[PDB]
């Protein structure tokens, strides 16, 4: 609706994605979470292993 | 800080190297080898993973402020002149793009 569209349009006005949040003010804290949907096959011939993950950062 | 970046990119031509008509551009290179992968004697090649760093000087990007250093992710890498460095004996080379460049 109108409120949704105007909120979305005006959110990034005057926003610089080149700078991290709290630049020059604090340290950017990122909370990380991993949900391993499937621990993929381990390749002995490559010293390699695959893992399918839902990777969440907040 | 946004003002500093806007001023630096304002009137900037990334098609031209620094000191284009003055002197050669001096680049200092560093390598950190994470792993020399397996050596394929059949193909006569070997895999290697590196952090490759290049340091140079660009007087176009001078700025006067109290910050003294702008630390940035890949976002502006395409907005300024970068060296044309390539590996002469590389059969195949790939950069990394997960999660970001
Ligand atoms: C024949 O035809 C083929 C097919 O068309 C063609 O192949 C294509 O070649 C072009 C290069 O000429 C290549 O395009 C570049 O790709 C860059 C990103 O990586 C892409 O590839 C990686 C890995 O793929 C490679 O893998 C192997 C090597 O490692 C090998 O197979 C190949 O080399 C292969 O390419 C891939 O992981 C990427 O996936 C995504 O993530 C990228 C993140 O940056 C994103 O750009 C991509 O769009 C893509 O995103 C979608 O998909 C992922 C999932 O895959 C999703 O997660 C996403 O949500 C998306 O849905 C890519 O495929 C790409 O970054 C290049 O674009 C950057 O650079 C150009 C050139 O400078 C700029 O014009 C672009 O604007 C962009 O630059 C911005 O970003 C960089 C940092 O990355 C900054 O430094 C810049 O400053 C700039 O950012 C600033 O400006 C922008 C606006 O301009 C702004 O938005 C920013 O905020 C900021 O202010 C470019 O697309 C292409 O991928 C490749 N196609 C293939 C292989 O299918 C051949 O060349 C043709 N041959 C001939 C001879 O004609």
């Amino acid at each position: 609706t109108t409120v949704f569209t105007r909120i979305l349009d005006r959110l990034l006005d005057g926003y610089d994605n080149r700078l991290r949040p709290g630049l020059g003010e604090r340290v950017t804290e990122v909370k990380t979470d991993i949900f391993v949907t499937s621990f993929g096959p381990v390749s002995d011939h490559d010293m390699e292993y695959t893992i399918d993950v839902f990777f969440r950062q907040s | 800080v946004t003002v500093i970046l806007n001023n630096l990119l304002e009137g900037y031509d990334n098609k031209l190297r620094p000191d284009i008509g003055v002197k050669p551009t001096l680049i200092h290179t560093d390598m950190y080898v994470n792993s020399i992968g397996p050596v394929n004697a059949i193909n006569m090649e070997y895999t290697i993973d590196i952090f490759f760093a290049q340091t140079w000087y660009d007087r176009r990007l001078k700025f006067n402020s109290t910050i003294k250093v702008l630390r940035l992710n890949s976002n502006m890498v395409g907005k300024i002149w970068i060296p044309d460095t390539f590996f002469r004996n590389s059969k195949k080379a790939d950069a990394h793009w997960i999660t970001t460049p």
